[PDB]
């Protein structure tokens, strides 16, 4: 969630949104974790998604 | 018409609106049942022994206070 | 007479046109509370959803 | 190659069981249990076993029977084998 | 003898509902909870939809913690966390249960169209819906006291009766109620009650309902199901790997939408079971429970009550009766209906050098579809030391290689499929030979029964696998053994159009020309004569010939004589085997006397000799046709002289008209017909001019002056061998073209005065358009609707197989030629041919058998038919045949690509659809869709109406919308009186009497009626003479067998008129009857047996009843199938064709009818 | 193209490329019919269960190939397996009877 938050602003306020580095900084944690976290976080996709 | 989000918002508005006052009302009453129980396990005596049983655990090691009660009034 | 022709220009048009009144709703919804010299138009217009 | 399987079909009424007899047959050549009735010409067993429906030597009856003589001549060797298991007395 | 415990070979199947205790059974754990994955390592959390306790091993023989390694520990039971260590597959096996707090409803049973448990209680269903909402209190066993036992009450009504009566009476809510109705319920004394009633009152309205009811209940009650069931106490949980987790690229995951609904089922009943131990008020646990209901319905089928959405996407997600459903029935078998190894696919080309029993396959497609042959004979011969050796051998292409290839090719046929398979001929086998490149060569004889052009068409190939099916292949799907099409008898494999060209442009004769009138030896001389250039390919040429004709007893009698001939056919008579006469070459040899060439040297000399005889006709056609020089140029399409004048004799008759009608001498509408009918004439004018001068034109001198033959102008050869164009192309190219027409249907009155060899202006061509336009939509679409057409047919009919060898019933049908008002439009010889006579004929004199009895009429008997003058015979169908559950083979014919009576256990069922089907794309009231209402049985619009019974009519009463007709029966008793519209105009003589089933008016006749009124045969008769004049009219030619095995279908069910054993009224097989009556007819009952009525039903209609539930499954539609059955218990045996397909068994027919045979005599045996 | 032995699809076990070896061509419902009108019963089954959907039957058929021996050991095609299965996960009990 806290990420979420910091790219809603940074969306706009960098004009074209933070790089997938900015927000760690921004984030207390070691910061490389962005992309671990950002992964495992993502929902799965429906098995039965017509292509 | 089924669909339950329905059959609940029209039972449940059937309930009518507490006034401030009833909800000391509803809440007072609590105060004397559960006071009832709490004066009806007062008066069992294997009630009180058991405590007593419990506690001289306590005081054996065989357990923690933390398992036997939250503290008394303070 | 009654087949009109459209084309990217007009099509593009209606997109642009249906992604404004997706931020016309959020435009009025902060404007509501809105503190007088704070925010500006920037804290209000996103960008992802336009 | 075999062409047409017509005179086959003389020989064997059906049609269908020509694919079944002919198959029954052609397995006892491919697994190796026999040998050809009739010169192989290179043809797989497939149409070896056609050829010997049209030369008349092998259909239901005489594999039936072949069989039913063959079960007979292995209850000849093992006649001792199995007799000796009278433990089960 | 014990039966057996495991597996054996199971026949039938069974389906019912499961008992609470039944789904534990299958059951091997309880899933606790949502958790799927770990979410960091992946591995499954226990006791959740994923779990190695509960259901299996993630990898192969592995333990999950770990602990246990070892292929050799097998059967342990980890002792830390239980996993037995076994295969992962088992994870696709092991089932789940869930233990509901409150019971539920099953969608299936509360949501079918005829609600199951609304009618087993005889209670409507928003009632029951109002109960399971606890919206509404219901009774339960009412006892003596106010209420009926099934009555509803309200909130205050439960509370007032309660007071009243305390105990002695019960009423409960929600699925629990229900749960106690049904248990409460007694069958067998609501059966008894019911019976009693239905006899009591007569209403139509009231037993209707009434017999559909108890038919239910004495099922259900034999079926062995108790009503409790359909409330869900347990509810089974699928195998994880049927909805798996499996990872994706880039790390993401995808699941089948059941997780995301499976979820949702436990936490709901989760939470009520915490709701229990909390004692929430009712209100709470009461939609608690609702929300339980609302998650197993969405869970089971989706789209009956709310249609849940999946978690973050819009699209619904799809449940389990949506993963059985689909389009239509199953997706299993249904196309499409599963991918297939060992095969392959690529673009097809000619191959003129091929045997017809052969095909270039490419070098490439060969060695990736055989790969394990190769394999395997690469080291039975030791040219590889292992298997893994021989792969590295032909993965590096191995010089040496090719040759074992050779090898596995020979004698190994591949199958050949294209793509709108219509007949069996869509697939034939063919012997593979190895060519270099990428494209597939085919042979062109075989190109006619695909239907396949060059223009880019792609084919199939499948490799037959095991050794039943390289005979089978052989021996049925081969090309030489099918030569002829399974619709009509005629060859199939006639010579298309190069070949026939050639063969044209060799047996035809100028006026004068090289070598004319001197005379050879014989044909070997001839072509020496020819190839070294002394005499010209047609010259009139007396030759000695060597003919010979078979006409003795089993043996060929020669016969040799000076022919008046030409160059040409003396040259072709080379190839001409043995006892045909010289007369089938002495013509000009067109494309249709080219076929019946084929077709008589089929029916004389037999199979193998037409085959080499085939083979040479195309080569030496392709050939020929080469040295002839043949082509197409500008000046090879001659226009009349006289066009220009005849458009301006025309053009005068269209302003005479129009003078009329500016001085209204004549109607706007009579002055269109006529404008419109003067240039039709026009039209017709120049075609028979430009066809005259263009036919003939060809003046050539012989000695004297002059003399003029059919001309040798290039286009006219080809519409005249019938190689290709026909005199309606050719009327376009070089005479005008037509008069189009405007897209409302009309026909524009200034038609194309134009053709293509002259220019088309800018007007001209776009009025064109819309004749192209409609032409490519219209057989776009009726292409689609063609399939549909055989999609019904095959449905309807299947399983139809030929079983017994004669039935022996003296019964068939009266054989007539067509006879239409003309003189024939078609003969007797070919209504008659290869059926079997049904009894005897005649000649005109008698004690004279010219037939005798049952025999195949084949060539010469039906010619012995015409030596006499035999006008009719009566001939066995299909449709008579007493032969119960299936048709005998003496009662079919012998039609097939062979001529020998069709044999025992050939499926004709589909071969019937198959050859309407076919060629049902050439057709366009009248036309395709004609056939589908006759088929349909439909009752027409406007119909007519017969006389109900013999005798003298008259009319009755007065005008009340209808004035009715009185019958009266000469001996027989009056009453019949039928209400008839008198607003439509009548026919039937009011003082004459009518037979029944005359004309009693005008219009055409609903087919029940035909049944009914005159009867079996006389229906049968007028559905395949009024289809088959469809079809005719189109030139499409097709047995009436065929047709007849359709009808066969449509009756096959009857509706019982009397009884002493079953019901009145139901609607019944015939097969099942009319066993059932002959069976009473002997034994049993001295006689107690029951007469029916024959009934009529449209091929979509008799398709429905079907005894197999699987097959029903297949192509209805699925939800009501499944349910509909499972309350009877109904057992399906297979047996038929469409389920065994479906669960991968013989076909019990052809190679397989066989197996089931003896497998069907061992079962209900001992 | 052509395809001898490739990848398989997890949910129902049928021939799929993965590899751009491309999957084997698509038996329909129409080429059954062809099938059923020849005589040939074992093509058929051969077609729709070792070749296609049986897990087993092709692994025991691949063997028997390079053996040299031609047969079919043919088990029950994985697609029907699965339905049972899914009719099972409803209420509905199903079951293969006698022998
Ligand atoms: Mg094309
Ligand atoms: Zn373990
Ligand atoms: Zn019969």
């Amino acid at each position: 969630n806290k990420l979420n938050r910091i790219s809603r602003q940074m969306l706009q306020e960098m004009g074209r949104e933070p790089t997938p580095e900015e927000l760690a900084e921004r984030m207390l944690m070691p910061e490389d974790k962005i992309r671990k976290v950002l992964k495992i976080a993502k929902e799965p996709i429906s098995m039965e998604t017509p292509i | 018409t089924t669909d339950p989000v329905r059959m609940y918002m029209r039972e449940m508005g059937t309930v009518e609106l507490l006034t401030r006052e009833g909800e000391i009302d509803i809440a007072k009453r609590i105060e004397d049942g559960i006071n009832q129980v709490q004066c009806s396990v007062a008066e069992y005596p294997e009630a009180i022994t058991y405590l007593l049983e419990q506690y001289d655990r306590v005081e054996a090691e065989e357990a923690r206070l933390s398992d036997l009660i939250t503290g008394f009034v303070d | 007479g009654n087949r009109r022709i459209r084309s990217v220009g007009e099509m593009a048009e209606n997109q642009f046109r249906v992604g404004l009144v997706r931020v016309e709703r959020a435009v009025k919804e902060r404007l509501s509370l809105g503190d007088l010299d704070t925010l500006m138009p920037q804290d209000m217009i996103n960008a992802k959803p336009i | 190659a075999r062409v047409t399987v017509q005179d086959a079909v003389e020989k064997i009424g059906n049609r269908f069981d020509l694919v079944l007899v002919a198959a029954r047959r052609a397995r006892q050549m491919q697994v190796g249990g026999k040998d050809p009735l009739v010169p192989e010409e290179n043809d797989k067993t497939t149409v070896i076993a056609l050829r010997e429906i049209e030369e008349g030597l092998i259909n239901n009856q005489i594999l039936d029977v072949r069989e039913r003589q063959e079960q007979q001549e292995q209850e000849a060797a093992e006649l001792q084998a199995v007799t000796a298991i009278a433990e089960g007395r | 003898l014990k039966a057996q415990t495991k597996t054996e070979e199971f026949d039938a199947i069974k389906i019912a509902l499961a008992s609470p205790d039944m789904i534990r059974s299958w059951s091997f754990g309880e899933v606790k909870k949502p958790e799927t994955i770990n979410y960091r390592t992946f591995k499954p959390e226990r006791d959740g939809l994923f779990c190695a306790r509960i259901f299996g091993p993630v990898k192969d023989y592995e333990c999950l913690c770990g602990k246990y390694k070892r292929l050799k520990h097998r059967g342990v039971i980890c002792e830390k966390c239980g996993v037995e260590v076994t295969q992962t597959k088992v994870r696709r096996e092991r089932m789940g249960h869930i233990e509901l707090a409150s019971p539920t409803a099953h969608i299936w049973f509360l949501k079918s169209l005829p609600s199951r448990i609304g009618l087993l209680l005889d209670m409507p269903l928003r009632d029951i819906e109002r109960v399971l909402y606890f919206e509404s209190y219901v009774v339960i066993e009412g006892g003596m006291t106010n209420l009926e036992r099934q009555q509803i009450l309200t909130e205050e009504q439960y509370l007032d009766a309660l007071e009243e009566f305390g105990d002695e009476f019960d009423a409960k809510m929600g699925a629990e109620a229900i749960q106690a109705l049904l248990k409460s319920m007694d069958l067998e004394q609501e059966c008894e009650q019911l019976r009693e009633e239905l006899n009591e009152t007569n209403s139509e309205t009231k037993r209707k309902k009434l017999t559909k009811r108890i038919k239910l209940l004495e099922a259900f009650v034999q079926s062995g199901n108790k009503p409790e069931w359909m409330i869900l106490t347990v509810l089974p949980v699928l195998p994880p790997d049927l909805r798996p987790l499996v990872p994706l690229d880039g790390g993401r995951f995808a699941t089948s939408d059941l997780n995301d609904l499976y979820r949702r089922v436990i936490n709901r009943n989760n939470r009520l079971k915490r709701l229990l131990d909390l004692a929430a008020p009712d209100i709470i646990v009461r939609n608690e429970k609702r929300m339980l209901q609302e998650a197993v319905d969405a869970l089971l089928d989706n789209g009956r009550r709310g249609r849940a959405i999946t978690g973050s996407n819009k699209r619904p997600l799809k449940s389990l009766a949506d993963m059985i459903k689909g389009k239509q029935g199953r997706f299993r078998q249904n196309l499409l209906g599963k991918r297939v190894d060992y095969s392959g696919r690529s673009v097809i080309t000619v191959g003129p050098y091929l045997r017809l029993h052969q095909c270039g396959l490419p070098k490439k497609m060969a060695l990736e579809l055989f790969k394990p042959f190769i394999y395997g004979k690469l080291e039975l011969r030791g040219l590889a030391t292992t298997i893994k050796a021989a792969k590295k051998m032909v993965e590096r292409e191995e010089a040496v290689v090719w040759d074992i290839l050779d090898e596995v090719i020979r004698e190994h046929p591949v199958l050949l499929n294209r793509a709108p398979t219509l007949h069996r001929l869509g697939i034939q086998a063919f012997e593979p030979v190895l060519i270099e490149g990428k494209a597939i060569q085919l042979h062109p004889l075989v190109c006619a029964a695909y239907n396949a052009d060059f223009d880019g068409d792609q084919m199939a190939v499948h490799v037959p696998l095991t050794l039943e099916a390289q005979l089978e292949a052989r021996a049925l799907m081969m090309s030489t053994n099918n030569i002829l099409s399974p619709a009509n008898g005629e060859p199939i494999i006639v010579p298309s159009q190069d070949v026939v060209l050639g063969l044209y442009y060799m047996t035809r004769d100028c006026v004068n020309a090289k070598g004319e009138g001197m005379v050879l030896t014989g044909p070997k001389e001839a072509e020496r004569l020819y190839r070294s250039g002394l005499a010209s390919l047609h010259a009139r040429v007396k030759v000695r010939i060597t003919e010979y004709e078979k006409d003795a007893n089993g043996e060929l009698v020669a016969k040799t004589s000076l022919k008046d001939t030409t160059v040409g056919r003396a040259i072709l008579w080379m190839i001409v085997p043995k006892g045909l006469p010289y007369s089938i070459v002495n013509q000009a040899l067109g494309k249709k006397a080219i076929s019946k060439m084929l077709n008589t040297c089929y029916r004389i000399l037999g199979l193998k000799p037409t085959v080499i005889f085939a083979d040479q006709i195309m080569y030496t056609g392709f050939a020929y046709a080469a040295r002839s020089g043949a082509s197409v140029g500008i000046d090879d399409m001659v226009i009349p002289e006289k066009k220009h004048e005849i458009i301006s004799e025309a053009e005068a008759e269209v302003a005479e008209i129009q003078e009329q009608f500016q001085s209204g001498l004549v109607t706007a509408g009579e002055r269109y017909n006529k404008v419109i009918d003067i240039w039709a004439a026009a039209n017709d004018r120049v075609s028979k001019a430009m066809m005259d001068n263009l036919q003939t034109e060809t003046v050539i001198n012989r000695d004297g002056q002059e003399e003029k033959q059919v001309s040798f102008n290039s286009i006219y050869m080809m519409a005249d061998s019938g190689a290709r164009g026909s005199a309606a192309q050719i009327r376009q190219l070089a005479g005008m073209r037509g008069l189009m027409a405007k897209p409302d249907g009309s026909i524009i009155e200034t038609p194309i005065t134009a053709n293509f060899r002259e220019g088309l202006n800018v007007l001209q061509y776009f009025i064109s358009t819309h004749g192209a336009r409609k032409g490519l939509a219209d057989t776009a679409l009726k292409t689609a609707n063609s399939g549909y057409l055989t999609r019904r047919l095959v449905d309807v009919a299947q399983d139809l197989v030929v079983t017994e060898d004669d039935c022996g019933t003296h019964e068939g049908i009266m054989m007539t030629p067509v006879i239409e008002g003309g003189d024939v439009k078609e003969p007797l010889r070919d209504r008659v041919l290869g059926r079997v006579t049904a009894e005897d004929v005649l000649k005109p004199g008698t004690a004279d058998i010219l037939v005798p009895r049952n025999t195949l009429l084949h060539e010469q008997w039906c010619d012995l038919l015409e030596e006499n003058s035999v006008d009719a015979v009566k001939v066995r169908s299909v449709v008579s045949c007493d032969t119960d559950f299936g048709v005998c083979a003496h009662c079919y014919g012998r039609d097939l690509a062979r001529g020998h009576i069709i044999n025992k256990g050939e499926a004709i069922g589909v071969i019937a659809a198959q050859s309407i089907g076919e060629p049902g794309t050439q057709l366009t009231t009248g036309g395709l869709p004609r056939v589908a209402d006759l088929f349909e049985a439909r009752r027409p619009k406007e119909p007519a109406i017969l006389a109900e019974i013999s005798g003298i009519v008259s009319f009755g009463k007065e005008t009340k919308g209808k004035r009715r007709l009185v019958i009266t029966p000469v001996d027989g008793s009056d009453p019949y009186e039928e209400m008839i519209p008198k607003w439509r105009q009548l026919n039937v003589f009011e003082g004459e009497r009518v037979e029944r089933g005359d004309v009693i008016s005008d219009g055409p006749e609903a087919p029940h009626d035909i049944l009914r009124l005159r009867g079996v045969h006389a229906v049968t008769r007028y559905i395949v003479n009024e289809v088959q004049d469809v079809y005719r009219l189109q030139g499409v030619k097709i047995n009436d067998k065929h047709i007849e095995v359709i009808v066969r279908q449509m009756l096959r069910k009857a509706t019982i008129v009397n009884a002493g054993s079953s019901d009145f009224l139901e609607g019944e097989q015939v097969e099942y009857s009319r066993v059932k009556i002959a069976n009473r007819e002997l034994e049993a009952n001295g006689k107690v047996g029951a007469t029916y009525s024959r009934d009529l039903l449209g091929i979509t209609k008799a398709s429905l009843a079907t005894e197999s539930f699987i097959s029903a499954a297949s192509f209805q539609e699925t939800t009501r199938v499944l349910t509909e059955a499972a309350v009877a218990g109904k057992r399906d045996e297979l047996r038929g064709l469409k389920e065994n397909v479906i669960v991968g068994r013989l076909i019990p027919a052809g190679t397989g009818y066989a197996y089931h045979q003896d497998r069907m005599r061992r079962r209900a045996a001992g | 193209h052509a395809r001898s032995t490739g990848s398989y699809s997890l949910v129902t076990q049928q021939p799929l490329g993965g590899k751009a070896q491309f999957g084997g061509q698509r038996f329909g419902e129409m080429e059954v019919w062809a099938l059923e009108a020849y005589g040939a019963a074992y093509t058929l089954q051969e077609m729709l269960t070792v070749k296609s959907d049986d897990v087993n039957g092709r692994t025991k058929m691949y063997k028997n190939i390079v053996d040299g021996n031609h047969q079919m050991e043919p088990g029950m095609p994985e697609s029907f397996n699965v339905l049972l299965k899914e009719i099972r996960s409803l209420g509905i009990n199903i079951e293969l009877e006698d022998e």
